[PDB]
């Protein structure tokens, strides 16, 4: 479907780089006797590998000729066609955490700025009140477009040095 | 030295003083501390207790008279069981005219308790009125028998405690049948056979 | 004044004035006045929402579960009626939203300007009724009996049972949704299995609340 | 004042003692606003007026035997024919819409198109052609009032009766007359619960 791009799950080439891999794998497991560590270890990778080559096939992840799995990126295709979990769902997460960190970061800041000698608090950390801050930036989204909403998320152009033109 | 407390050594609560009928100081959970609701909860409860001691004499006499046997078929229908018993119209005409009847008299009593002495007044004639009276107590053509010049503080603090008691007799009469399932007269003849093991705890270790 | 947690440090801007001041802004997302005057709108259409569904999902299945009526589970209710009325989900919802966005679009412009749906000439004859007394309280159309008019202790009253009755309502609906979608069954069947053995049927014993691996 | 709408009550202030039908019942404050009291009145006035003409033609046509009000706009739907009085009219659905826009467009026009207001609500002249507005004039427009509100009702009742019950509203009323404590409101299944 999509791009030519055949669902793993009834993709020929997926499966046999299962059985070429997992052979591999029970090639290396019969130089060792049965119950030695190197043993137990890789019959845990060959369990591991069949698990994921499975988790991935079930996550209806389309793969081309080659058998590797492909990602949808336009919302519409991944949506329409539940291919949401990859790309799409992925990239608001980072992007909570993202401006969560950010969040935090200008939160300490603006904090430290005016706090006697601010200079020496971004060397020697304030551990106390950088942990006040950190859960403060949960919810960073709900306060930073309170402060758009009233102008206090950017500085005045009239307040910012600029280079000579 | 002040009004009887429902137990005897202990402190009367501050907002009850005494000036409610039947003020025996008994508001554990501050249920009536605001003045305002004091209002209201004290006219709650003379209505909730009148219209119970009508249902406690309308389900004990109903069986009373079953038991005697003076009581016709309609009688030795059980109060629990009266809802299906049949009688001219659906048991949803009845409800339904009752409604009606009940929006009347409900609303010209509120016009007492919101103003004061501004509902007694014949609506359809002019020269019927009830004589000024306290909230909760119309008097007039609701004391015919003219009983509100003898002694009505003291005939008042006979109808809070009555009341009092029947809305506790409602309370086991639907606890009693709840968990018996029988007749309030049935569940007392049950006691007063074997009295020393019939008792709640009895009954519930036996269910 | 009671607090959400005793001996907590109360914010600064959350003095005793809103309905349900206890002092909770631990992360201070309403230290904005503005802020806070949005969010307190918000908090009350949310528990007024919360309260008018948990309301429909409850009551209707007590009764459901004591034979009076035959209400589906609130998590099939929507396929049933889908193909009990037979309107499509698109027409139905289009509709929806366009009522509900004209009456929000009012509400919206009413805070942008306060009283200012009132104006002159604007809903033929009703504009003075969309005045608005405070900010999430339309006393007038809405409040018809008069019930936040009979003192300015009972409006204080009536609005911390509306406030705690709300929040009460909003976890409750959070709860309904987490526990059928851990469960499976409805809040009765959860609350019921739970009665039963209530030291072996907790969110711990469930599967899917901590997925316990190790 | 005609009387008072929960007697005991004082709260309606804005109304006019001398507006015809002031019982004093605005529970919602909505005739605040004397523009807005004025508009609500001659919409009352004339909601009254067409509930009047609507109830009579609703029920007049069903006392004469002819049909019933909610058979009436029926044919059209099933391509027959039109019929007042029993006598046939040569017209059909598209035709009666157009002739109707344009006459009530010209007449409910010129209405509104009236300044003094107090006119939009009593013309009377040409409106008055016996002239019973000679005198008394002030308490028969509480019966115009008057009948007109409960006209309004009626209307209502008419729809309701045929939503629930489905029966024409003569039919229910001798169904009740027959059977007053088994047929009712309470027993239609539509009024009550579920
Ligand atoms: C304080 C008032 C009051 C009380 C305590 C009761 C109590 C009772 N009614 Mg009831 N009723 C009352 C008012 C009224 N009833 C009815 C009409 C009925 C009917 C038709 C029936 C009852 C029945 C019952 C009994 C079974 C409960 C029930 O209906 O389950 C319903 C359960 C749920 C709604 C859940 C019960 C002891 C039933 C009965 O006696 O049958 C054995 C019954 O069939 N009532 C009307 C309409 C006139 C009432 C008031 O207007
Ligand atoms: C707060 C509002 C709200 C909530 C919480 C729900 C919740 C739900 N609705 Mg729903 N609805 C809501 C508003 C509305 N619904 C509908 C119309 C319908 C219909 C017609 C149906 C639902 C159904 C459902 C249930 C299944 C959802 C679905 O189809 O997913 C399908 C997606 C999946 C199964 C994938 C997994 C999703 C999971 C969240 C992850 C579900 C519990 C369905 C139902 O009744 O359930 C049987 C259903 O058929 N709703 C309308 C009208 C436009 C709504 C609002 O206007
Ligand atoms: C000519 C353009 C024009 C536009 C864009 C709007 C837009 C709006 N008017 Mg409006 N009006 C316009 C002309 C006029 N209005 C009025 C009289 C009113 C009144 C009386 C009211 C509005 C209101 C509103 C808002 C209702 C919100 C709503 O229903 O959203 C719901 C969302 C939808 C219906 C979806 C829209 C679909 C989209 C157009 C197509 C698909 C994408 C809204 C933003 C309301 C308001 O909020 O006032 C404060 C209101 O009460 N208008 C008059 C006569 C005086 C107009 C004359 O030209
Ligand atoms: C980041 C840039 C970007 C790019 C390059 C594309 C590119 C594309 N998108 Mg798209 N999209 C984007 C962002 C982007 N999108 C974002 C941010 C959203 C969230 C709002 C969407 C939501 C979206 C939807 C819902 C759909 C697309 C679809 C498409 C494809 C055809 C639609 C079109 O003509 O133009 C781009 C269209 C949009 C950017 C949004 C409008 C939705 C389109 C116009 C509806 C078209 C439906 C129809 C089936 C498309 C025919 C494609 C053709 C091969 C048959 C196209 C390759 C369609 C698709 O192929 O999915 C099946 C489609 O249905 N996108
Ligand atoms: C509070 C910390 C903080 C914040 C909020 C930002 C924010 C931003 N940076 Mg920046 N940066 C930082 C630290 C930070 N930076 C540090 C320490 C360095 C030195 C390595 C840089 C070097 C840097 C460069 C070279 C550039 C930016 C750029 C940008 C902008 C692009 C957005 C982006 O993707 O981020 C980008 C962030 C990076 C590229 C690296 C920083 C990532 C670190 C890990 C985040 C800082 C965490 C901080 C230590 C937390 C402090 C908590 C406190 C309690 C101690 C953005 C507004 C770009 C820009 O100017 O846009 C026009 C750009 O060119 N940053
Ligand atoms: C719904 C019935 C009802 C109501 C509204 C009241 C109301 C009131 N009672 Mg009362 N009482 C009742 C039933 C009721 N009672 C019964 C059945 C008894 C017998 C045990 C008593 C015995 C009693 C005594 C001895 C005294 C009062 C007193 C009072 C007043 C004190 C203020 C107060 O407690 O807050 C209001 C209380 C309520 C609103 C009760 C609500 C009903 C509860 C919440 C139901 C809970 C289930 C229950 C345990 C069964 C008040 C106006 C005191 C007083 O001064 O009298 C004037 C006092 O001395 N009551
Ligand atoms: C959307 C619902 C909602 C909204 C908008 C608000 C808004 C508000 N609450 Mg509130 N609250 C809610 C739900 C809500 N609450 C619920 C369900 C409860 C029950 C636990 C409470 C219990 C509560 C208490 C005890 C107190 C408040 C207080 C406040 C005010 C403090 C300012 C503030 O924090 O900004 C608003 C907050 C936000 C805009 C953040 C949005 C919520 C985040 C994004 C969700 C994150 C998860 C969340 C914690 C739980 C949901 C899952 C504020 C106006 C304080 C107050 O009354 O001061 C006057 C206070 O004492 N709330
Ligand atoms: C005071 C206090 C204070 C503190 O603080 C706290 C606390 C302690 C909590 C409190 C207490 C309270 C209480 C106890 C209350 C109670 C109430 C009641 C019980 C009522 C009744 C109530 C009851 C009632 C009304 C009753 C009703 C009934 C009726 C109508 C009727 C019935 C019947 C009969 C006749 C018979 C038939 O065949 C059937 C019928 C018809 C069905
Ligand atoms: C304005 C007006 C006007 C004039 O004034 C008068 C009047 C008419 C009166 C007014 C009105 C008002 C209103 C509407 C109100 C409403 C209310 C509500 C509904 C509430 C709820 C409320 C609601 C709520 C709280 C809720 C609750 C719930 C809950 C807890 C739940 C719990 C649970 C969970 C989670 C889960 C599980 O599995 C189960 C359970 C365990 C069960
Ligand atoms: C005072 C107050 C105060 C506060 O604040 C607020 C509120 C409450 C809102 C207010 C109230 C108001 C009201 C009550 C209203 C009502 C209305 C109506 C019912 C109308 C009707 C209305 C109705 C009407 C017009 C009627 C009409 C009718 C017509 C034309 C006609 C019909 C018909 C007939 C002849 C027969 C045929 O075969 C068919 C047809 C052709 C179909
Ligand atoms: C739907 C989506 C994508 C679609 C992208 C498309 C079509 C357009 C994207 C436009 C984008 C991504 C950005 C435009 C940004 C423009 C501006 C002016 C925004 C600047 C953000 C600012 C200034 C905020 C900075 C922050 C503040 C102040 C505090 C903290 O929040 C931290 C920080 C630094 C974030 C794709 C690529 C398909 C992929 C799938 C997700």
């Amino acid at each position: 479907d999509i791009a030519g791009l055949t669902p793993c799950s009834e993709s020929a080439a997926y499966a046999k780089r299962l059985k070429n891999e997992v052979k591999g794998l029970n090639k290396r497991l019969k130089n060792y006797e049965a119950d030695s560590a190197p043993a137990i270890a890789l019959k845990a990778t060959i369990e591991r590998t069949q698990n994921r080559f499975a988790n991935y096939a079930k996550a209806g992840l389309l793969c081309g000729a080659d058998g590797l799995p492909h990602l949808i990126s336009d919302p519409g295709l991944a949506l329409k066609y539940g291919h949401a979990g990859e790309v799409f769902i992925p990239t608001f997460g980072f992007l909570y955490v993202a401006g969560w960190i950010g969040y935090v970061g200008r939160l300490y800041l603006n904090m430290v700025k005016g706090e006697a000698k601010p200079t020496e608090k971004e060397i020697i950390i304030d551990v106390p009140a950088a942990l006040r801050l950190t859960w403060q930036g949960a919810t960073w989204p709900v306060q930073v477009v309170a402060e758009l909403r009233a102008n206090t998320l950017t500085e005045k152009a009239e307040n910012i040095t600029i280079s000579p033109r | 030295a002040n009004r009887p407390s429902w137990f005897p050594g202990s402190k009367f609560p501050a907002h009850l003083d005494g000036t409610l009928p039947g003020d025996h100081g008994f508001d554990p959970l501050s249920l009536g501390v605001d003045p305002a609701k004091l209002k209201w909860y004290q006219q709650a409860e003379l209505q909730n207790g009148r219209w119970a001691m009508l249902g406690a004499a309308g389900i004990l006499v109903p069986d009373l008279l079953r038991a005697v046997g003076m009581g016709g078929p309609a009688a030795q229908v059980p109060w629990f069981e009266a809802g299906k018993y049949e009688y001219f119209a659906p048991p949803s005409a009845l409800f339904a005219s009752m409604m009606f009847l009940f929006a009347f008299v409900e609303f010209r009593r509120l016009q007492d308790i919101r103003k004061p002495g501004s509902a007694n007044q014949d609506p359809i004639f002019t020269n019927n009125k009830l004589p000024a009276g306290e909230v909760g107590y119309p008097g007039g053509i609701f004391d015919p028998l003219g009983y509100s010049k003898g002694n009505m503080e003291t005939l008042k603090l006979k109808e809070i405690k009555n009341a009092r008691l029947a809305m506790l007799g409602f309370a086991g009469f639907v606890a009693q049948y709840q968990t018996t399932g029988k007749t309030p007269l049935q569940n007392l003849s049950d006691h007063l056979a074997n009295p020393w093991s019939t008792t709640v705890l009895s009954n519930d270790l036996a269910r | 004044r009671p607090l959400w947690m005793p001996g907590a440090t109360v914010p600064a801007h959350l003095k005793g004035e809103l309905a349900g001041d206890f002092g909770f802004d631990p992360l201070n997302l309403g230290k904005d006045p503005q802020a806070l005057r949005w969010y307190q709108q918000a908090e009350l259409v949310h528990g007024r929402t919360a309260m008018t569904a948990v309301a429909g999902i409850l009551i209707p299945g007590l009764l459901t579960k004591a034979g009076v009526l035959n209400v589906p589970e609130w998590y099939e209710a929507g396929k049933v009626s889908a193909e009990q009325t037979g309107i499509a989900l698109g027409p139905l919802l289009a509709v929806q939203l366009f009522m509900c966005g004209f009456v929000e679009g009012k509400r919206w412009m009413d805070f942008l300007k306060p009283g200012s749906q009132s104006e002159a000439g604007s809903f033929l004859g009703f504009e003075a009724s969309f005045k608005g007394t405070d900010n999430g309280y339309p006393g007038g159309p809405f409040d018809p009996m008069g019930m936040c008019n009979e003192s300015e202790a009972k409006t204080k009253d009536l609005k911390l049972k509306e406030i705690k009755n709300g929040r009460l309502a909003m976890l409750a609906c959070l709860g309904f949704a987490a526990q059928y979608g851990a469960t499976g069954k409805g809040p009765l069947d959860n609350l019921a299995d739970h009665l039963a053995a209530p030291l072996k049927t907790t969110f711990v014993d469930n599967g899917i609340s901590i997925p316990i691996h190790l | 004042r005609a009387g008072n709408w929960l007697p005991g009550s004082d709260a309606p202030a804005w109304l006019p003692d001398d507006l015809p039908g002031n019982y004093g019942f605005d529970p919602l404050g909505l005739c605040k606003d004397p523009a807005s009291l004025k508009r609500f009145t001659e919409s009352e006035v004339i909601h009254c007026r067409w509930a009047m003409l609507g109830a009579a033609g609703c029920l007049g046509v069903e006392a004469l035997g002819f049909g019933n009000w909610y058979d009436a706009p029926l044919w059209a739907i099933n391509g027959g024919s039109p019929t007042w009085f029993g006598i046939s009219v040569p017209f059909d659905l598209n035709t009666l819409l157009a002739v109707e826009f344009v006459a009530m467009a010209a007449a409910e026009s010129r209405r509104g198109d009236e300044t003094d207001a107090a006119k939009r609500i009593y013309p009377g002249g040409a409106f008055d052609p016996l002239n019973f507005a000679k005198g008394d004039i002030e308490t028969l427009k509480l019966k115009e009032i008057k009948n007109g509100r409960l006209a309004m009702m009626a209307c209502l009742g008419f729809v309701a009766q045929h939503a629930a019950t489905g029966k024409t509203p003569l039919q229910a009323l001798g169904d009740h007359i027959g059977n007053p404590w088994g047929s009712n409101f309470a027993t239609n299944g539509v009024s009550l619960p579920f």
